[PDB]
RNA sequence: CAAGCUUGAGUCUCGUAGAGGGGGGUAGAAUUCCAGGUGUAGCGGUGAAAUGCGUAGAGAUCUGGAGGAAUACCGGUGGCGAAGGCGGCCCCCUGGACGAAGACUGACGCUCAGGUGCGAAAGCGUGGGGAGCAAACAGGAUUAGAUACCCUGGUAGUCCACGCCGUAAACGAUGUCGACUUGGAGGUUGUGCCCUUGAGGCGUGGCUUCCGGAGCUAACGCGUUAAGUCGACCGCCUGGGGA
């Protein structure tokens, strides 16, 4: 549920919290945790390869099961948990055989709910089955692109995909971007939309919240000197040039997809 | 326990698969202590208009007294089952055991 | 609406002499039960205004009945409100 | 005059296709109660039945559609 | 809701007189009955008759002279919304003594003249002309 | 309005039949009605007028037109 | 104040008709767009034109797909709802009304300043959605001018979710409840009897349309659903502007 903060201080004035009382008030399941050290947007060459990253709160990596492989054996959801790594929420599930795994939490999923992966798996939210077994028209999330690879599409907070068509060995997917994409019919996908839908409604409220999320301040190109950015320089506020990246590439409109390998899967580009 | 009236059309290619389906449906109804008052396989029948590109369909009628949960389950089964094209579960006041005009 | 069997049961519970059905107390109980039933409905269906109107009317009627009981015989009223667990 | 009153039917059946066919025109449209002489109570029932039939492909929505 | 029975009765009477009805019937009351009796005494109605045990019905036989109604005008004075009480000297005269004013007095319901004779006032029920 | 020309049938007669069928359908009229969006108010108003019109005409016929005109 | 009574008011039994409300599904027709086929020079539009779309192949025509919105016919001075309003079909949850007999409760009622809720359309906020329609805007006409009417386009908006807004010729321009008073022609929804000897006959209730009598009204008209005859309670008006 969305909660607007009382303006007791400036910088608290605009803050909107997403408060979910269904989340686990306690420690994550340690066997599925692992160390996740920060980059600061720097590669193996130690150069900043992506600006505006650094700082933020220390985050343990939750080992989310995107692959979803436990076929036939039904799980029960123990608890929904906060995951710092993703916009979505995750759920600690417990298989009848004894294994515990984290999965992406779907929309209507709660504690005590039963889920199943497999071919025989019944069509209900949270359940995972090959897309040739899933009826056409359904909302689906955590979609595999290559059979067995692991969910790759519609992972984020409230996202989902529609199975618009099934034609032979390919199912056509209406991606969240609006892109129509052919994917193999034998690819695994988890029924329903991913859970934390109201995530977008939250507002950070102050610069500090951005920092906490590991985001360093973005400097306007036009603020810089000509040496620093193609937008740089000018007495007062000048900007006679067409908008470009820091590396002089048109930023308003200039299409940059070059991947000729995957072009055959793309039925229609997003609009 | 509410009196319903279920009528479902099956794909003409799946016509030999129909009796088993019927049996299964009956079984489920029986499970929740539900009565089955009249059951009429109308057979293969020519449609007034083509539905999803076909011109013939296999018609089945089934009047049943049951709870609503099982009816809901049946509806769900129908929706997910590709062999059954159309399905019309309809609430009825009485048992209506008497034969239909088209069978008559 | 309230099922026949339930109504009968209510009558049996609150009826001073057999299945009298008309008693003020009985009526109040019937209304109360209906209100309770409808609460669940209204939790689900927030925008069902026409139905809500009916509920409100029922509530009003119940209140009126309670008031009538109060002026008539206080002890009985008290007993009823112990039974049903209403604040006033 | 009304045919349903003389017969005294409890409810008009959507499965009774032939009877329904008498109350729809060449283009598949429902014939008005003024033309048929049907009572208003039964007329609505008949209409409902026709609609049901249309849904269940027993009667057509229109003469054209193929 | 019905708030004035006497007024209703009077209205009924008026309507009967208008519509040339021989008899007018209504649910009976004691005060009503008294009023009817008074009217009979004064000669504005032919007869009054109470009939029934559980819920009795007063039946008034209306009076007509030369094809036209005897009761020309009939108006309530005291009413539930506005009660009217007069003293013996304050007692009104309907049609300059020709018409009557039905008054509920300490010593029963009577005409205004009778009340005056007695030497007592009370609630003026209605004027009859 | 599907019309099928039968054996040993003239063209003109067939045309006439087709026309009749069209009339029965009320297809042209329907098209005319749907040519522009009529406001619901306007639709109601027209209906009311029609209702008035019919009744008034009937009244004129039955009651007013049973007397010596000449 | 005390005891009662059953006619007001309410409860119960069985049915009845209904676009009453909320939620979830689905169907068919059509518009639009997308892909492809056939095919060739116009299409579109109007009072007449032009802008516009078209030999980069339109319009037309067939196939397949996508999506949104609205539900032809039935459909009715028909129905339901307090009003606003509500219209494909199906299911789930649900409010009201009426009749039929009885049985019960026993005045528990009416009205209502403040207060609370509901409240068309447009609008506003966040998030969706977006076919058609279309404020704004653009171009073409028309014209003395045309910030219009007409045409080609077309964005908010219209649709959904949750909030806000609280107004309309929100009208029957007629506050709510009760009683009484000549009639006729209907419609609709029950129900009792009668040989249903037939679609009928004789009744008796509920809701409703038109005509009209007495009466009322300035007149127009209203006229058992009153604007008649009365009672109860509330809201409101005090010359026209300014306002
Ligand atoms: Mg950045
Ligand atoms: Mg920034
Ligand atoms: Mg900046
Ligand atoms: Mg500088
Ligand atoms: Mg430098
Ligand atoms: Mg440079
Ligand atoms: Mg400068
Ligand atoms: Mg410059
Ligand atoms: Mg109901
Ligand atoms: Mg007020
Ligand atoms: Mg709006
Ligand atoms: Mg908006
Ligand atoms: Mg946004
Ligand atoms: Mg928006
Ligand atoms: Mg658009
Ligand atoms: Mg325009
Ligand atoms: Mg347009
Ligand atoms: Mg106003
Ligand atoms: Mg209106
Ligand atoms: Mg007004
Ligand atoms: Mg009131
Ligand atoms: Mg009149």
């Amino acid at each position: 549920a969305v909660v607007k903060c009382k303006p007791t201080s400036p910088g608290r004035r605009h803050v909107v919290k997403v408060v979910n009382p269904e989340l686990h008030k306690g420690k994550p399941f340690a066997p599925l945790l692992e160390k996740n050290s920060k980059s600061g947007g720097r590669n193996n060459n130690g150069r900043i390869t992506t600006r505006h990253i650094g700082g933020g709160h220390k985050q343990a990596y939750r080992i989310v099961d995107f692959k979803r492989n436990k076929d036939g054996i039904p799980a029960v959801v123990e608890r929904l948990e906060y995951d710092p790594n993703r916009s979505a929420n995750i759920a600690l599930v417990l298989y009848k055989d004894g294994e515990r795994r984290y999965i992406l939490a779907p929309k209507g999923l709660k504690a005590g709910d039963q889920i199943q992966s497999g071919v025989d798996a019944a069509i209900k939210p949270g359940n995972t089955l090959p897309m040739r077994n899933i009826p056409v028209g359904s909302t689906v999330h955590n979609v595999e692109m290559k059979p067995g690879k692991g969910g790759q599409l519609a992972r984020s907070a409230g996202t989902y995909v529609q199975i618009v068509a099934r034609d032979g060995a390919y199912v056509t997917l209406r991606l969240r971007s609006g892109e129509m994409r052919k994917v193999e019919a034998d690819c695994r996908a988890t029924l329903g939309e991913v859970g934390n839908a109201e995530h977008m409604l939250r507002v950070l409220g102050k610069a500090g919240a951005a920092r906490w999320r590991g985001v360093r301040p973005t400097v306007r190109g036009t603020a810089m000197n000509p040496v620093d950015h193609p937008h740089g320089g000018g007495e007062g506020r000048n900007f006679g040039k067409h908008p470009v990246t820091p590396w002089g590439v048109q930023t308003k409109g200039k299409k940059t997809r070059s991947n000729k390998r995957t072009d055959k899967f793309i039925v229609r580009r997003r609009s | 326990m509410r009196h319903y009236e279920i009528v479902f059309m099956v794909h003409p290619d799946q016509s030999e698969q129909v009796p088993g389906m019927i049996e299964r449906y009956t079984a489920a109804i029986t499970g929740a202590e539900g009565k089955i008052h009249r059951l009429e396989d109308w057979g293969r029948r020519q449609l007034a208009y083509p539905i999803n590109k076909l011109h013939k369909a296999h018609y089945v009628l089934m009047n049943v007294e049951a709870p609503q949960e099982v009816i809901d389950e049946l509806e769900t089964t129908f929706r997910f089952n590709d062999a059954v094209i159309r399905s019309m579960v309809m609430r009825t006041k009485h048992a209506v055991t008497e034969a239909s005009p088209m069978v008559k | 609406s309230l099922s026949t069997e339930a109504t009968a049961k209510i009558v049996s519970e609150f009826g001073r002499d057999a299945n009298d059905t008309g008693s003020t107390e009985v009526q109040v109980a019937l209304l109360t039960a209906q209100i309770n039933h409808l609460q669940g409905h209204f939790a689900e269906h927030k925008k069902d205004h026409h139905s809500r109107r009916g509920l409100l009317r029922m509530v009003s009627q119940r209140r009126k009945l309670l008031d009538y009981l109060k002026r008539k015989d206080v002890a009985r009223y008290t007993q009823l409100i112990e039974r049903l667990g209403l604040r006033r | 005059f009304c045919r349903f009153t003389a017969e005294g039917v409890q409810e008009i059946d959507y499965k009774d296709i032939a009877t329904l066919k008498n109350y729809i025109t060449e283009s598949g449209k429902i014939v008005p109660s003024r033309i048929t002489g049907t009572r208003a109570k039964y007329q609505r029932q008949l209409a409902r039945a026709i609609k049901r039939a249309r849904y269940l492909s027993l009667l057509p929505y229109t003469d054209r559609h193929q | 809701s019905m708030q004035d029975p006497i007024a209703d009765m009077l209205t009924r009477i008026r309507n009967g007189q208008a519509a040339n009805k021989a008899a007018v019937t209504m649910p009976s009351s004691k005060l009503k009955v008294a009023i009817a009796n008074v009217l009979k005494e004064e000669g504005f109605i032919e007869d009054f008759k109470v009939e029934g045990d559980t819920k009795p019905e007063l039946e008034l036989t209306l009076k007509y002279f030369q094809g036209k109604a005897v009761v020309e005008s009939i108006q309530r004075v005291s009413r539930p919304g506005l009660r009217i009480y007069k003293r013996k000297d304050e007692l009104p005269k309907v049609m300059a003594g020709l018409g009557i004013a039905v008054v509920s007095t300490s010593k029963g319901v009577m005409t205004d003249r009778a009340a005056r004779q007695a030497g007592l006032g009370g609630e003026i029920i209605c004027y009859v002309a | 309005p599907v019309i099928k020309v039968r054996e040993n049938e003239p063209f003109d007669v067939a045309l006439r039949r087709f026309k009749r069928s069209c009339e029965k359908a009320g297809v042209l009229a329907e098209v005319r009605r749907r040519e522009f969006y009529e406001k619901p108010t306007t639709e109601r108003k027209r209906a009311k007028a029609s209702a008035v019109k019919r009744h008034a005409k009937k009244l004129a016929r039955e009651n007013a037109r049973r007397t010596r005109l000449y």
